């Protein structure tokens, strides 16, 4: 249609692209957190949905992972597959095969939310934050996950509400 | 500040047309999805079209496909049905409702507006009626025909007023709910649940799936208890 854009608003490409009712954007299926089910009537993008939504963090992090919450996070992963860096991040760490508290990349976080594997918000936002972790102690990486960490930070403070 | 006025309600003979229209009022109308649930007199709920993003996504129960046609003109903040090849089926009270796309719920309602002619998801309400006393437990649960995950709403109806959102996304209180009100389940399995039971809560519930198009429960008459 001419009210949708021709490129998946995550990765740029071309393809099976589902586009959603309101805003411009299109996806890959699996380009949007949580997948795309073209099923649905109809079918509006998470970023749309967000918008149309209406404290401590200790507080977040503690809460049990609900129909919101979980909607929160897959709208906060999306984010963070939408940044140019999530690329480095996705797979197994470069450094995992050379001869640390636990290998974390982007796809094993992907599919543990969308498989509703983490059982509060603290589950989610620790493997996210661990991924930061384990780069910094390694190897000559320049500045490489600086954006993608300060990104999910700002986006997980302004989607709870943390204190200002 | 949230208005919904409908009007074109009114008497038709059998196989006549008639146009309802929705005035809109306190919110962003393009942002929000629009549709039309009816009520026959004494009867249930019963979701009849809703409109998205233009005349690309329209939705019609298969009663009233290819005989009824939704529209909107957001220039002028107004939902439009328009209503052919009209049975007695469709005399019932027509409310205009507002579905909020965060999670597929409908948050406002007009007062409705009356018209008098001379494979989908079923929704399971146990119990069809029910008798209790005011500080009780009371707990009604939804059964869907198939799953629709978190997709489910749970609604208040009292005598002479337009439904009101008690729940959405199966477990969520609308916002000025009292905390007393509780909702539970994912899947095919659902439950509302009131801790304390007080005077006002004796009412209608229905519950209504969000999944796929709209689908009311066949309704639960909460009633006090002899004394
Ligand atoms: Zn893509
Ligand atoms: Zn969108």
């Amino acid at each position: 249609s001419m009210r949708n854009l021709d490129e998946c608003e995550v990765c740029r490409d071309g393809g099976e692209l589902f586009c959603c009712d309101t805003c411009s954007r299109v996806f890959h299926e699996d380009c949007h957190i949580p997948p795309v089910e073209a099923e649905r009537t109809p079918w509006n993008c998470i970023f749309c949905r967000m918008k149309e939504s209406p404290c401590q963090e200790s507080e977040v992090l503690e809460r049990q992972m609900c129909p919101e919450e979980q909607l929160k996070c897959e709208f906060l992963l999306l984010k963070v597959y939408c940044c140019s860096e999530s690329s480095f991040f996705a797979k197994i760490p470069y450094y995992y095969y050379i001869r640390l508290k636990e290998p974390m990349w982007l796809d094993k976080i992907k599919k543990r939310l969308n498989e509703h594997g983490y059982p509060q918000v603290e589950g989610f936002v620790q493997d996210m934050r661990l991924i930061f972790q384990n780069h910094r102690a390694s190897y000559d990486f320049g500045q490489m996950g600086f954006r993608l960490e300060a990104e999910f930070e700002k986006n997980f403070k302004e989607v709870f509400a943390i204190q200002e | 500040e949230v208005q919904l006025l409908e009007s074109g309600g009114g008497l038709v003979q059998p196989g006549g047309s008639l146009r309802l229209s929705c005035a809109a009022s306190g919110f962003t109308f393009y942002g929000s999805g629009m549709g039309w649930v009816r009520q026959a007199p004494g009867k249930g709920l019963e979701w009849v079209s809703s409109i998205y993003s233009g005349s690309g996504s329209t939705y019609y129960a298969d009663s009233v496909k290819g005989r009824f046609t939704i529209s909107r003109d957001n220039s002028k903040n107004t939902l439009y049905l328009q209503m052919n090849s009209l049975r007695a089926e469709d005399t019932a009270v027509y409310y205009c409702a507002r579905t909020s796309i965060y999670y597929y719920y409908m948050d406002y309602w007009g007062q409705g507006t009356l018209v008098t002619v001379s494979s989908d998801i079923q929704m399971t309400q146990s119990p069809s009626s029910l008798s209790a006393s005011v500080g009780d437990r009371v707990t009604i649960t939804c059964r869907a025909s198939q799953s629709i995950s978190s997709y489910l709403n749970w609604y208040q109806q009292k005598p002479g007023k337009a439904p009101k959102l008690l729940i959405y996304a199966a477990s969520s209180l609308q916002s000025g709910v009292p905390s007393r009100f509780s909702g539970s389940g994912s899947g095919t399995d659902f439950t509302l649940t009131i801790s304390s039971l007080q005077p006002e809560d004796f009412a209608t519930y229905y519950c209504q799936q969000s999944s796929s198009l709209f689908t009311f429960g066949q309704g639960t008459k909460l009633e006090i208890k002899r004394t």
